[PDB]
């Protein structure tokens, strides 16, 4: 205990004790970059993007998201993006195809791990596709916590 | 000299050679043999998270005034040096026309796409003899209802003369040159909810409206020559159909149009209300 | 076995922070590099030293 | 300052302690993720080949 | 799952309700079973149903 | 499945224990504290009745 | 002294320019190469010397 | 069934640019597919 | 919110005597600690945990999503 | 009469959107009367707080 | 810092459940009760760095 240090029973810390959620959000939207027409919220294939991750991205669907409710590691991508540039060579220059990607999908925070919970897709001030997701994360207090 | 960098692992030589970075630690590695090929990557996010240039061009744009550890005797001989060097370049003309098109749009309460279209509907031609002035009024009116278009959103030619007077007409060989312009360089559906915006309605008046539009557009009786008409009196026979007293003569002083074609209208739809209503 | 001294113990009231553990535990050797300076990132986000 | 005389360095640790009463004054105590983080380089002699190709 | 509540929260609010424990010595722990995925021998099945009525 | 009480308090049957022995501090494993008598700062305890003062 | 530090080199005729590491472009992760300060002025330079020297 | 939008317990199946405002409903927030699909717990 | 399971302290099943802890206040005009008195809960441990608990959950609920 | 007003009302709403976003506590002049911490962020931690 | 102290090297005996874990006595010198600050640790890389951390 020493120093204000603290002794707890693990017993009562399994009984349900200080058990706790967290919440967190994203931003994520598109842009217009022409010529106008924006991204696209996109599920990548192997030949799809410019500097992949190894995001392992078989978590999204045909919208370009991640149905609520499975779980996620922490190196794992939820959203996903394509540059829409138009005109820049678009498809056949300077890069394989692979078409435009540029792909810019965010991954979680690398350490963090849990469960996705009530996608929403709404449009923005103009009128865009934006996209924010919650994910949903059990804490159990453990031995380095500010009491 | 080619300008060229290729990675290829040493010791595989199967391909381009698949290979995989490990941003964790910065290096990249011939996932066969498991060899690293370099060290010490660069950031690719950080500096988005650290801190519009294709319309100013590649000459860059500054202005410049005052601050805290300064005097104002000097900088207001730095307000009047500021316009020593605008007449070098066209882009104080080109920022005058951003700034009046930006004027233009935000009075319309255009939003941040539409205005940076119409930048780059500018932006795009600028300079030729088809050109050739015109009011230089005439190009910006152009410009924003072509980039207004291509950000798939509708406004009226009465809109548009509402906010400038440009006689119409020079608005309109405008418009054609620089449709040739584009087309080298290289949908009134969406004005019916303005419509009931303005008259204040609920959602299924709106889509029986589109609805009918669609299948008239189908089968016949254009009727109306400028068909944006035989849409307003789609909206007319809609309410009609419902209770709600939209009477014609509010209408036509809302809409700033012609009653006897919305009678012209109702006569024909009068005739042709039978296979038009879903539920 | 009994116990020689005596205790004050009994029911109080207390509260959980926010500066939990896993924010603040950060290790890391040999990652990314700053383009102005060569030297380690910064952030516990983007992995820093 | 930020950069010469002092400036970010490698192979660094940064959690919160607990007091322990086993352990004397020579010791610390690392926790095991940290310990899979680090590292160190030795080298290889007719001493310490067994032991290194062990943990390889 | 619809409820206002949180699904592992279910869980652990499940995980404290005790059970029927007489006959405990004739069946098997899964660790010390030769099986995988909880035998007839080795566990028990639970199910529950509600509704919105 | 099986679980036991010592890994986590999901298979505890106990969860209360009662535990006494010299209630008349004969052994005197023990003083007591006080701040001017033994006696009437403390309590009897409810198993006095077993063993005589 | 005169081998190092002679009044005339004191005033400056020839400027020398930076390389493109204390000036780096920082590739501003949409369309940008993301162009910084230090170019920027020395464009400003190179801009208001050609102005002058066209005036002369 | 890939949207909801509203207080309707109604699957809207929308998939593309369908009056995307709900029909039945009053919204224009889009509500998104919770997941049919089989999840796993771990309750220790 | 819930009253929970299981008190830390003691331990033993609590909250069959929830809704009880209830009906023991409106249709009998009882006083608390006689309550909990008839109620039969010895230790102070679990009597705690009743006498602090306080509902969220109703006014969770009577929120009306989908 | 019309055209200019309408931007006006651009100004006037766009300013009054910067300050109340920035917290910079005048226009677009580069922090002239300038005091800053009046534009806080809303502690959402607890309903105490 | 402040002093010549705040500056100990140590030997490690690894642990799990991870935190730091070090001795009560050393404490007063490193001027830092358990009020939750954080430490900072290196590790060197060669044998005369190991070494005169070692004898030092
Ligand atoms: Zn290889
Ligand atoms: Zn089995
Ligand atoms: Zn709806
Ligand atoms: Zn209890």
């Amino acid at each position: 205990n020493q120093e204000d240090s603290m002794i707890m029973n693990q017993s009562s810390i399994d009984r349900g004790l200080f058990r706790s959620l967290f919440f967190r959000s994203y931003m994520d939207q598109e842009k217009k970059y022409g010529m106008s027409i924006t991204e696209t919220f996109e599920k990548p294939q192997r030949t799809n993007t410019l500097r992949m991750k190894h995001g392992t991205y078989d978590k999204l669907d045909d919208d370009g998201l991640i149905a609520p409710g499975v779980r996620v590691s922490g190196e794992d991508v939820i959203i996903g993006k394509t540059t829409p540039i138009s005109p820049d060579e678009e498809e056949l220059g300077q890069r394989t195809a692979y078409h435009s990607k540029r792909d810019a999908s965010t991954p979680l925070r690398s350490t963090e791990n849990g469960i996705v919970d009530q996608v929403l897709v709404t449009t923005n001030q103009d009128g865009l596709k934006f996209v924010k997701v919650r994910v949903r994360t059990t804490k159990i207090p453990q031995i380095g916590d500010k009491f | 000299p080619n300008l060229n960098i290729v990675l290829t692992c040493p010791e595989c030589k199967v391909y381009p050679p698949k290979i995989v970075e490990r941003f964790s630690e910065g290096d990249v590695v011939c996932a066969l043999c498991g060899l690293v090929l370099s060290d010490k990557l660069v950031d690719t996010r950080s500096e988005w998270r650290t801190f519009n240039p294709l319309l100013d061009g590649n000459n860059l744009s500054t202005r410049i005034g005052k601050g805290e550890t300064t005097d104002m005797r000097f900088t207001k001989e730095l307000n009047k040096a500021q316009g020593k060097n605008v007449m070098d370049k066209k882009d104080n003309e080109v920022q005058a026309a951003f700034a009046k098109i930006t004027m233009l749009c935000d009075a319309a309460e255009l939003p941040k796409i539409v205005k940076d279209c119409a930048k780059e509907a500018y932006k795009l031609c600028h300079d030729e003899k088809t050109l050739k002035g015109k009011s230089m009024e005439s190009i910006m009116a152009a410009s924003i209802l072509i980039g207004c278009r291509r950000a798939e959103v509708a406004r009226t030619f009465k809109e548009i003369q509402s906010l400038i007077h440009v006689k119409t007409k020079e608005f309109g060989k405008t418009l054609n040159i620089m449709k040739n312009i584009l087309r080298g360089k290289s949908q009134n559906l969406t004005y019916i909810p303005r419509f009931c915006s303005h008259l204040g309605l609920p959602m299924q008046v709106t889509t029986s409206a589109e609805y009918t539009a669609k299948k008239c557009k189908e089968i016949k009786e254009i009727a109306g020559k400028s068909p944006i008409t035989i849409a307003v009196v789609s909206i007319y026979l809609n309410i009609l159909l419902f209770q709600i007293p939209i009477t014609a003569a509010k209408v036509g002083q809302t809409l700033q149009v012609t009653e006897g074609t919305i009678k012209s209208g109702y006569k024909i739809l009068y005739e042709h209300r039978d296979k038009l209503v879903d539920p | 076995k009994k116990l020689m001294a005596q205790i004050f113990f009994g029911p109080t009231y207390y509260q959980r922070l926010r500066h939990m553990v896993d924010d603040k535990i950060h290790a890391r050797a040999r990652g990314p590099m700053q383009v102005l300076t060569r030297q380690p990132v910064e952030g516990r986000s983007r992995d820093g030293g | 300052r930020g950069n010469l005389m002092g400036k970010r360095v490698d192979f660094s640790a940064r959690t919160v302690i607990s007091g322990d009463p086993n352990l004397e004054l020579d010791q610390v105590g690392v926790p095991k993720s940290i310990a899979k983080t680090l590292t160190y380089p030795e080298v290889v002699t007719p001493y310490n080949i067994d032991r290194l190709t062990q943990l390889v | 799952n619809t409820t206002v509540l949180a699904d592992e929260f279910i869980a652990h609010r499940l995980g404290l309700i005790p059970l029927q424990s007489m006959d405990i010595e004739q069946l098997e722990y899964s660790r010390d079973c030769f099986c995988e995925d909880h035998c007839d021998k080795c566990s028990v099945v639970l199910t529950l149903q509600a509704f919105g009525e | 499945k099986k679980g036991i009480a010592k890994e986590h308090a999901k298979w505890g049957p106990a969860a209360a224990i009662e535990f006494e022995y010299d209630p008349w501090n004969k052994l005197k494993h023990t003083d007591y504290w006080y701040e001017q008598d033994s006696a009437k700062e403390w309590p009897q305890s409810k198993n006095c009745e077993y063993e005589d003062p | 002294n005169e081998v190092f530090s002679r009044p005339e080199w004191m005033i400056l005729t020839c400027l020398p320019v930076p390389p493109p590491p204390v000036r780096p472009s920082i590739s501003f992760n949409e369309s940008q190469r993301g162009e910084d300060d230090l170019t920027f002025k020395l464009a400003d330079i190179l801009k208001a010397n050609i102005s002058l020297e066209t005036l002369e | 069934l890939k949207y909801i939008c509203a207080e309707c317990s109604s699957k809207l199946s929308l998939s593309r640019t369908d009056a995307v405002r709900c029909k039945d409903c009053g919204h224009r927030i889009l509500l998104k597919a919770r997941t049919k699909r089989l999840v796993q717990f771990e309750a220790r | 919110m819930i009253v929970p399971v299981r008190c830390f302290s003691c331990g033993k099943v609590v909250g069959d005597k929830w809704e009880s802890y209830l009906n023991l206040l409106q249709e009998d005009e009882l006083d608390e600690g006689t309550a909990l008195s008839r109620l039969g809960l010895k230790r102070y441990c679990c009597r705690r945990m009743i006498l602090t608990h306080v509902d969220l959950i109703e006014k969770f609920l009577r929120y009306n999503p989908l | 009469f019309n055209m200019k007003l309408a931007i006006n009302a651009k100004t006037i709403t766009s300013g009054l959107k910067y300050a109340l976003a920035t917290g910079n506590w005048g226009e677009q002049k580069k922090a002239m009367s300038s005091r800053a911490g009046v534009s806080q962020v809303l502690n959402r931690y607890t309903y105490s707080s | 810092s402040l002093h010549k102290m705040s500056m100990m090297a140590h030997r490690v005996k690894v642990i799990p459940y991870s935190t730091f874990r070090l001795n009560l006595s050393v404490t007063s010198p490193y001027n830092a009760d358990f009020d939750g600050d954080e430490m900072n640790l290196h590790v060197p890389q060669s044998e005369e760095t190991r070494a005169e951390l070692s004898q030092l």
